[PDB]
């Protein structure tokens, strides 16, 4: 159907815009943030891919939970995620963020950021290498490329 | 109070100098040099009398003299003047600076055929 | 002597104020002793903003010209040479 | 390398160039192949109105020369 | 056809702003041993378009504590004023030729400041309020010196008509006549556009995002477009005022090309400064302008008033 | 207590701007220079009490030039009459007033 | 008199009524003073331009200069009042009575 | 409709005055003052006063900036008031708008309205003069005579401004 | 009228952009998303409480100096007079009075803050 | 360099002003004739318009003085078309 073709092409345009311009928020909890900065560094510059760190949650599109999320910090993380406008995607970097890692059995650690906020891509490692984080970001971009919001709207 | 004594339409009818602003500006200096007398008489009438009605005849004389000036130009120096006023027309401010060469052509032709000399600065 | 010490301290510590005061003082002083200021006044006067109203001839005005391009009256040769 | 920056600068330069050229050529088209007349003082506007009257088509740019005389 | 001219001025300027974002990202990256955006489009050309689409397809959030009317009005004011200021500029022929175009631009720049203050106040957030107050302090610091420098330079022009600047600088650039005023003017333009080292209103490092901390999606895009357009417009004003260009009336394209190149160079200088220098403290910015720039500007204004008189160089009024 | 220090010392501190008929830059005339001059000349040295009635014609002309109240009233009456005639259908504006003739240069 | 004069004089009347009818804040009444000054500027400018009183086209600028002087005075007093009471509320100027 | 640009702008001016005079929070009153200043600039430019109007707009734009900062500092309130947040402010606003609308329609319809003076409904274009100023801007030449004719006004105003700086310093010393 | 048309066009473009930004996107507005931003934790007080201005004196002096900015703008046309001596004297008088005011405030610790 | 260029500019301005001076008398004559013609047309059409109205003298002056008073915009263009009125009143201001 011509309507299906138009919807598919418009969805392609929107997904391309969203994946090409991915603005992570300046959120780094722990050692994994340093590998994130190295990703921002010249060798693996993420600005080439359109990933620009923006501080304000309302002006950001992706939250990368780099570092251990303590029970004290979890409400702030949830608040920052909520204040972030949608579409919003969450990437969990490092074993500490993914499932608690080295401090899984600590009283003051949330055993994974999945408990607090929905996570789209999990980047393994402790710390994950900057190339690994870039791979995760590109995987998130492909995931956005696979999204079918307008097609589902037309079919619904 | 009293009725205003406006002049009749026929009396205020005169032959008109139907030339564009660029054409007048191109010939402005020679026009002032040649037609000074009647123009100065009309100006004195206007400033002393302070009535537009009182000086209508002098204005008619002014218009006639301007027409005669343009007629002599057409007879003797038409083409150089046409090029000159064409050049001035292009500039939005109608600057003299951009058209110095065509002005030189017009001045030389006018000096030869008609003997007019351009008034100097001031 | 002490004035020189003050000037050196000013240039070392507050150069901008020294330059500003020097420039302002020169602005005040130099125009008074400049020959060309009268030329500026004359140029401003010479500009023909308003029409040169003719004056009636009573026969006793030798200096006033009876027509432009006549030897009588003001001259602008000075500005042309300037 | 550094030359890779140049293409975006060229695109920006073309975008910036478009306005001035468009303004100049639009003025030329509207004003009969001549620059739009600048009226910064009342005298020039009076000249423009007189030209509008002289033209006969109510367009100031239309210029009547020696031919109209006599 | 005047509407066509208005669209011709507006639409290309916005595209220029979009590609200026790409140029800045690449120039800063290369000055930082990086490559600016290159993945999205050949040499990163399509990155701006992707950013605009992403922002305008992103949810706009109206803060619960915000005053909606001012919150919405502020971006509209910023963008409309940014586009308006381009109108009087002679490139070479201005869209609107005003006898007092320079004062018009000054007043319009003054008006644009309220967009930042209104946005920050309406946001009803502490960081936004701090950014608005910083913008107030910045205007207090820079407006007087900007006006005095512009007056001093325009004394040689003889008018506030922007078009006549071309005639005045026909034989030489005015930077040679007034290079100190040119330096202070460039810094003041940096201050007015809220660009580094005077990027205090946004101040990401110190204030999370400054006045726009509560703005997302389209309104933030409008604020960004206004910012970049103001950068380009102010640099173009500097090019017209000081770095004059040759204008052949029969061929305006030459003047347009020269002017565009000079403005591009000045904007690149803006990005260069943002990369090189650190940020000032707003107390330090106000002190710089009031204690250092203002006295020198007063002295130079006296000098420029006297110089035409003592040198018999008073410019023609017309 | 108007100590006329200006008149005593021959200083024109502010009298230059007191009237519209005084000297102005580049001899730019005021919109009512003639009426103001006539009124000032009429009421000179005769005192305010006398001038208020012996120069009332001059002052009324000056006020009419300044405000145009009577001229505006007459123009409004003429326009009202013209509109009423047009409504009645017994009047038709001339072609030159309607724009069918080129106005005199 | 044309209607624009009517509107501008009405604006002056409205500003005067606003200033004479305080509510709580002093800043608002200082803004009403500034509004009165703006209305006066507009009236003077219109009169001087319609009557071609060339040497009187500077009077509006002097009026504006002294209006800004007055505004500065008002704000400098408001700052002291706020410091001494914590608010700009007019009800705190109550120590002096009668 | 373009035959009466002046009237529309003056009505906008009066509405801005009814806005800042009903006394909302100083922020919205400053908004009203800014709008009224812009409209007054429009009116003065329509009458031929480009420099004066632009100067008013520029000066009030800067003045309202300091007012805005002062408000956020001294004239601040937890719930700032808009023209629809209190019955008094909205009463004042509505009364002002109604009073305008009343006089506006009265004068537009009636040939000659007379509130306190006599006003004629004929458009402002009538009063304009038919003369020519030549190669000059009469407003600019008059405003420039402050330095050639108004030496006394310059003296007085300069002294007033210096004494104003001194006065502000003394009034804000605060002992 | 050209200036009016240009202003209308620019304002209409901006308003259309705002409309497209507030209507094209999808929205899931909930209380926590529209709450004020305080770097993750909740604000203590309001953002409408008084915010002390440590540079009040400089602001009032800014008003007083913007007056002088207004007074000095006619200078370009003033240089066209025939009494250039008086014009120059008065212009330098005004600029020297502005300099004096700045110097007084500076020396009296008025340009400093707090 | 600026001194030289500005002096040349002043000389060219003098040249332009002299051209205006030369052309002004003809313009003054044209303007006076046009104003008188417009006033006469207004007077005649008014004589047609208000012949019926009682106690209305036609072309009666509102000034006691029997002296020429420059007509206001309303007098010349009062009964002309709206486009003419807009042009005369606001053309120079609006033109840009
Ligand atoms: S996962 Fe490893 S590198 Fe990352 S924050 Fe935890 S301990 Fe540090």
């Amino acid at each position: 159907s011509r309507g299906e073709y138009v919807v598919a092409k418009l969805d392609d345009l929107v997904n391309w815009a969203r994946r090409s311009s991915l603005w992570p928020m300046t959120f780094g909890l722990a050692c994994c943030a340093v590998e994130m900065m190295h990703m921002a560094a010249p060798r693996y510059d993420m600005d080439r891919f359109g990933v620009v760190f923006r501080a304000s949650p309302r002006q950001s599109d992706v939250m990368i939970v780099a570092g251990t999320l303590t029970n004290k910090m979890a409400p702030a993380l949830r608040k920052v995620y909520d204040q972030m406008p949608e579409p919003r995607y969450v990437v969990s970097m490092g074993s500490c963020a993914n499932g608690g890692g080295y401090y899984h059995y600590s009283y003051s650690v949330v055993r994974g950021c999945d408990r607090i906020v929905p996570v789209d891509i999990y980047v393994p490692g402790c710390p994950p290498t900057a190339e690994a984080l870039l791979y995760g970001i590109l995987q998130l971009q492909r995931k956005i490329k696979r999204e079918k919001r307008l097609r589902i709207w037309y079919r619904r | 109070p009293g009725i205003v004594e406006l002049p009749t339409l026929e009396d205020l009818k005169v032959q008109e100098v139907k030339v564009s602003s660029s054409v007048l500006k191109a010939a402005a200096h020679h026009y002032g040099a040649q037609c000074d007398k009647p123009n100065k008489e009309f100006m004195l009438c206007r400033w002393e009398e302070k009535d537009p009605r009182r000086c209508l005849e002098e204005g008619k004389l002014v218009n006639q003299c301007a027409l005669d000036f343009f007629r002599q130009i057409k007879r003797h120096c038409a083409e150089p003047f046409t090029e000159y006023w064409t050049c001035i027309d292009y500039s939005g401010l109608q600057l003299f600076r951009h058209c110095r060469k065509q002005q030189a052509k017009f001045d030389e032709c006018v000096l030869d055929k008609l003997g007019w000399v351009r008034p100097d600065l001031g | 002597g002490r004035i020189a010490s003050f000037l050196k301290n000013a240039w070392a510590k507050e150069p901008v104020l020294v330059a500003s005061f020097a420039i302002g003082g020169l602005a005040i002083i130099l125009p008074s002793l400049s020959p060309y200021t009268n030329y500026a006044i004359r140029i401003n006067r010479a500009t023909p903003y308003n029409y040169p109203v003719p004056l009636r001839d009573d026969g006793n005005m030798p200096d006033v010209p009876s027509h432009p391009q006549d030897p009588q009256g003001p001259s602008l040769e000075w500005l042309k040479n300037l | 390398m550094w030359f890779e920056i140049l293409p975006g600068i060229a695109v920006m330069a073309a975008c910036l160039f478009i306005p001035g050229m468009a303004t100049a050529h639009i003025h030329k088209f509207t004003n009969g192949g001549k620059e739009k007349r600048v009226a910064h003082f009342s005298y020039q506007w009076n000249l423009m109105e007189r030209d509008r009257c002289i033209s006969g088509v109510n367009r100031y740019h239309v210029t009547k020369g020696l031919e109209n005389i006599d | 056809m005047f509407m066509i001219n208005i669209l011709s001025l507006i639409i290309p300027i916005l595209l220029a702003v979009a590609f200026l974002t790409l140029v800045e990202r690449k120039v800063l990256g290369y000055m930082q041993l990086r490559k600016g955006p290159n993945v999205v489009g050949p040499y990163g050309l399509l990155q701006p378009i992707a950013d605009a689409l992403k922002l305008f397809t992103k949810e706009p959030l109206r803060p619960a504590t915000s005053s909606i009317s001012m919150f919405i009005i502020a971006p509209i004011l910023a963008l409309s004023l940014a586009l308006t200021m381009w109108v009087p500029l002679p490139m070479p022929y201005p869209l609107i030729n005003m006898n007092l175009g320079v004062l018009f631009m000054l007043a319009m720049s003054s008006l644009a400041v309220y967009s930042i203050l209104w946005s920050g106040w309406a946001s009803n957030s502490k960081y936004a309020l701090i950014g608005a107050l910083r913008a107030v302090a910045q205007t207090i610091s820079y407006e007087v010196t900007l006006a005095i420098i512009l007056l001093s330079v325009l004394l040689m022009n003889g008018s506030y008509t922007l078009s006549t600047l071309i005639t005045t600088q026909e034989h030489i650039w005015m930077i040679f006549t007034s290079w100190p005023l040119a330096m202070m003017w460039f810094i003041s333009t940096l201050a007015e556009t809220n660009r580094a080292p005077f990027d205090l209103t946004e101040g990401e490092s110190e204030l999370v995002s400054g006045f726009n901390v509560e703005y997302a999606a389209g309104p933030f895009a409008m604020f960004f477009m206004a910012e970049y357009a103001n950068i380009i417009m102010m640099n173009a004003f500097t090019a017209i005022l000081f770095l004059g260009a040759s204008h052949d009336p029969h061929t305006p394209e030459l003047y347009t090309i020269n002017f565009v190149l000079k403005t591009l160079a000045l904007t690149i200088t803006f990005l260069w400064i943002r990369a090189s220098y650190p940020r000032f403290r707003y107390d330090q910015l106000m002190h710089l302008l009031w204690k250092s720039f203002l006295p020198l500007t007063l002295a130079l204004c006296m000098w420029h008033i006297s110089l035409p008189i003592m040198t018999a160089s008073i410019p023609p009024q017309s | 207590p108007f100590f006329d220090v200006q008149k005593r010392l021959g200083l024109d501190l502010d009298r230059w701007m007191t009237i519209q008929s005084a000297e102005q830059p580049h001899k730019i005339p005021g919109r009512c220079h003639a009426f103001e001059k006539e009124w000032i000349e009429c009421a000179h040295g005769i005192g305010g009490i006398r001038a208020e009635k012996e120069c009332k014609i001059e002052f009324d002309d000056f006020v009419e030039c300044l405000l145009r109240q009577k001229t505006m009233k007459r123009l409004s009456a003429i326009k009202r009459q013209r509109d009423k005639l047009i409504k009645e259908g017994k009047y038709t504006p001339p072609p030159h007033h309607l724009g069918k003739e080129d106005p005199r240069p | 008199m044309p209607l624009v004069y009517m509107n501008i004089i009405m604006a002056f009347a409205i500003a005067l009524a606003g200033l004479l009818m305080y509510r709580s804040h002093l800043m608002s009444s200082l803004l009403c003073l500034e509004g009165m000054m703006l209305s006066l500027f507009i009236m003077s400018t219109l009169i001087i331009l319609n009557t071609h009183f060339t040497l009187a086209n500077m009077m509006p600028i002097i009026l504006l200069v002294f209006a800004a002087c007055e505004a500065a005075l008002g704000l400098s007093l408001l700052v002291m009042v706020s410091n001494t009471y914590g608010t700009d509320y007019v009800q705190n100027l109550n120590l002096l009575q009668c | 409709m373009t035959m009466y640009i002046a009237f529309i702008l003056s009505t906008i001016f009066v509405i801005g005055f009814v806005g800042f005079s009903s006394k909302p929070s100083p922020i919205y009153g400053g908004l009203g003052l800014i709008v009224s200043g812009g409209v007054g600039c429009g009116i003065v430019l329509n009458f031929g006063g480009s420099f004066l109007g632009l100067m008013v707009f520029l000066i009030y734009l800067g003045g309202m900036l300091v007012v805005f900062g002062y408000t956020t500092a001294m004239a601040t309130e937890m719930y700032p008031e808009v023209w629809v947040s209190n019955k008094t402010v909205f009463g004042a606003f509505v009364s002002g708008l109604m009073m305008e609308f009343c006089m506006v329609y009265y004068a537009l319809k009636e040939e000659e309205v007379e509130i306190i003076f006599k006003f004629n409904g004929l458009g402002d274009w009538v009063i304009y003069d038919t003369g020519d100023s030549g190669f000059f801007s009469e407003e600019a030449m008059g405003i420039a005579a402050l330095y050639s004719y108004g030496t006394w006004l310059v003296i007085v105003t300069g002294w007033s401004l210096l004494i104003g700086v001194v006065v502000i310093m003394e009034i804000t010393r605060g002992n | 009228m050209n200036i009016m048309l240009t202003l209308l066009t620019n304002v209409t473009l901006a308003s259309l952009l705002v409309l497209i930004a507030f209507w094209l996107p999808q929205l899931n507005a909930y209380s926590e998303k529209t709450s004020p931003y305080e770097c993750g934790f909740d604000p203590m007080g309001s953002a409408r409480l008084p915010f002390s201005m440590k540079f009040f004196l400089v602001a009032i002096t800014f008003l007083l100096f913007d007056l002088e900015i207004a007074l000095l703008l006619p200078l370009p046309w003033a240089s066209q007079t025939n009494n250039l001596k008086t014009m120059l004297t008065m212009a330098l008088f005004l600029l020297i009075l502005l300099a004096a005011s700045l110097a007084y405030e500076w020396t009296q610790k008025g340009l400093e803050w707090a | 360099s600026m001194m030289k260029w500005n002096r040349e500019r002043r000389r060219l301005q003098i040249e332009d002003f002299e051209a205006r001076i030369a052309l002004m008398p003809l313009f003054q004559a044209e303007k006076d004739r046009r104003v008188l013609q417009m006033l006469r047309e207004n007077l005649e059409e008014e004589a047609i318009i208000m012949k019926d109205v009682p106690d209305w003298k036609v072309g009666e002056s509102v000034f006691h003085t029997t002296r020429w008073v420059t007509p206001m915009m309303g007098e010349l263009y009062g009964l002309r078309t709206n486009e003419e009125i807009l042009s005369a009143t606001y053309g120079f201001i609006w033109y840009t």
